[PDB]
């Protein structure tokens, strides 16, 4: 479920090899963003030979 | 019991007309001998089965003519020879109009009181 | 541990024109030895083909396996064949020479 | 139309490539076992 | 055969336990096991009868002067709810070709 | 005195019971609670046909060592003359029923059994008492005077 995937995310941050040691003056960048269209934008055309590869 | 051995009389006894008995080698046959044989050894032996990623004719046949109300998956050993669309050329296109049977059998009422009403009077 | 409708004789369809014996053979090879089969020579059977082996729980792997298995483009139509129907064609005689043998050879 | 049919030409290309590197394989696996054996026989007569 | 179809009508009509008809009896261990076959002795029905309680003796009709079976046996368990179980379930069995009966007694 | 009735009783086992129980005629060593073929254990292990491990069979014709056939153990077997018996063996020393070889589980496991075969059956050429699992190791030797052949067994590597 979403909020357990929350958690994975967390704890999946949290596991990572020495993720919070700013020591040598490392640094963690959290992106988030949207394809903005991308419903929208798909062309049939490309579509179908991209299917044409999977089924 | 229904397991005992036939014989060719009796191979020829159960299916219907217009079929033909194959060998297609001696060879082939003769694996078809030690299959018993090797069903115990070839299985045990090796063997696999794989496949390769690779991109890519796909005939079938429904009952087409007009309309042909639906055909079990079965029911097609009885009206397989309705499936074939090969047609008007004496007796065997009395069998092949016969098949109002499978209108009787499946389809909609209608189609089932006038088949009946049909066949009643031929 | 088996539906009694199956039987040792085996409807296959959706074949080819062209289509070898000794891919048949092959192929359907794998689950037992085969008793014998036919292939529609017919007009309107030709496409369709008939396989007997020489036990019933061979058959039973083959169509487990074999179910809608693969040939060239094709998927065959594998079904347990019917029995009776048209028979009579052929009779019922000649059990009396075999019959005196078994009554002869062990004499019982 | 051009790159799926010259595409799907040179992943076939590479697929007989995969193949033949693969038999190959297969044979030196079976020789080997082979050898094992018959080592493992010569081992049992003496 | 009756038994089966007797069972059905108590359990689609939701008869719901203790008027079962089983509580015909409570007074009663011994079964009564017909149609059997002849090669059977004491030892394989009790060995076969044991699985749904402790059969504490058994005695099986035998014809006296030829000494062998005349075809059934009246059994008697430890336990009742043994028989209870044993008449609605172990009915209609095979055994050797040929379908046993049981039934209280 | 003699005998006071003639029949009285027996408790004893019925012929059609162990019969319907076991048939290929009956059989004798009926699997035990543990048997797993050895294809699904090494989907357990999760491996592919080529880490998988699969238990091939070698034959050496006991007077000549200089492959009949190959034979995997992967698809129990029984152990036998020739029908009945699967693993049927032209050896006209070994009994109707010779022996068994039963994967078990304790991991899976290769074992054999002797059905106690009347002349008995070598293991690397010395002998094992009937009637007892004896697990396998690899590149173990069987052999049904009365021995015509020799067998020997391999995993899949290399």
């Amino acid at each position: 479920p979403p909020p357990l995937l929350v958690y994975k995310w967390c704890q999946g941050i949290n596991n990572l090899q020495d993720v919070w040691e700013t020591s040598e003056g490392e640094c963690n960048v959290m992106l988030e963003s949207r394809f903005e269209k991308m419903y929208e934008k798909i062309d049939l055309t490309l579509l179908n030979r991209l299917l044409r590869l999977i089924v | 019991e229904r397991n005992r051995p036939l014989s060719d009389e009796e191979l020829d006894a159960m299916f219907p007309e217009g079929y033909k008995v194959l060998p297609p080698p001696a060879g082939y046959v003769p694996i078809r001998t030690p299959a018993r044989k090797l069903t115990a050894t070839p299985t045990p032996l090796g063997g696999m089965t794989g496949f390769h990623m690779q991109t890519e004719m796909k005939s079938v046949n429904d009952q087409p003519s007009g309309n042909l109300p639906f055909l079990k998956p079965d029911d097609i050993q009885y009206f397989d020879k309705l499936l074939v669309d090969v047609d008007e050329s004496e007796e065997q296109k009395e069998r092949k109009i016969m098949k109002l049977l499978l209108k009787i059998k499946n389809g909609t009422p209608p189609m089932r009181k006038a088949a009946l009403r049909q066949i009643t009077d031929k | 541990r088996l539906p009694p409708e199956v039987n040792r004789i085996l409807y296959i369809r959706n074949l080819p024109y062209k289509i070898t014996a000794e891919e048949m053979y092959d192929i359907f090879g794998k689950y037992g030895p085969i008793r014998q089969i036919r292939v529609g020579n017919t007009p309107e059977t030709r496409g369709t083909a008939y396989v007997v082996y020489e036990d019933i729980f061979d058959a039973k792997n083959a169509c487990d396996h074999l179910s809608g298995f693969n040939v060239c483009n094709r998927y065959l139509v594998v079904l347990y064949y019917n029995a009776n129907r048209a028979f009579q064609k052929m009779d019922t005689k000649k059990k009396e020479e075999q019959l005196k043998l078994l009554k002869e050879k062990y004499g019982i | 139309y051009i790159a799926d049919r010259k595409a799907r030409e040179a992943v076939e290309m590479r697929a007989q490539v995969e193949r033949k590197m693969a038999q190959k394989e297969k044979e030196k696996h079976e020789e080997k076992l082979r050898e094992m054996a018959q080592k493992a026989r010569e081992r049992r007569a003496g | 055969k009756l038994i089966n179809e007797l069972n059905e009508r108590e359990v689609q009509l939701g008869v719901a336990d203790k008027v079962s008809w089983h509580s015909e009896y409570k007074d009663s261990a011994w079964i009564f096991l017909g149609g059997l076959p002849y090669e059977l002795t004491e030892g394989d029905i009790i060995c076969v009868f044991s699985q749904y309680g402790e059969i504490v003796n058994i005695n099986l009709v035998r014809d006296k002067k030829t000494g062998k079976s005349k075809g059934f046996c009246f059994l008697c368990y430890e336990d009742q709810r043994s028989t209870i179980l044993a008449v609605d379930n172990f009915n209609g069995i095979k055994i050797k070709g040929r379908t046993i009966r049981v039934d209280h007694v | 005195n003699l005998q006071a009735q003639e029949e009285e009783r027996e408790f004893y086992n019925a012929r059609r019971r162990e019969h319907r129980q076991r048939n290929d005629p009956g059989g004798n060593n009926k699997e035990k609670e543990v048997p797993a073929k050895e294809k699904p254990s090494f989907e357990l292990s999760g491996a592919l046909l080529e880490d998988t491990n699969t238990f091939r069979g070698v034959v050496i014709k006991y007077s000549e060592p200089p492959r009949w056939r190959l034979y995997p153990f992967k698809n129990a077997y029984l152990l036998g003359r020739h029908p009945i018996d699967h693993p049927s063996c032209s050896k006209q020393h070994a009994v109707f029923q010779y022996r068994l070889v039963e994967y078990t589980r304790a991991r899976v496991k290769p074992y054999i059994i002797d059905l106690g075969s009347g002349n008995g059956t070598f293991l690397n050429n010395k002998r094992i008492e009937p009637q007892r699992y004896y697990e396998l190791k690899e590149k173990d030797v069987l052999k049904f005077k009365d021995d015509e052949d020799e067998e020997e067994e391999e995993e899949v590597s290399d």
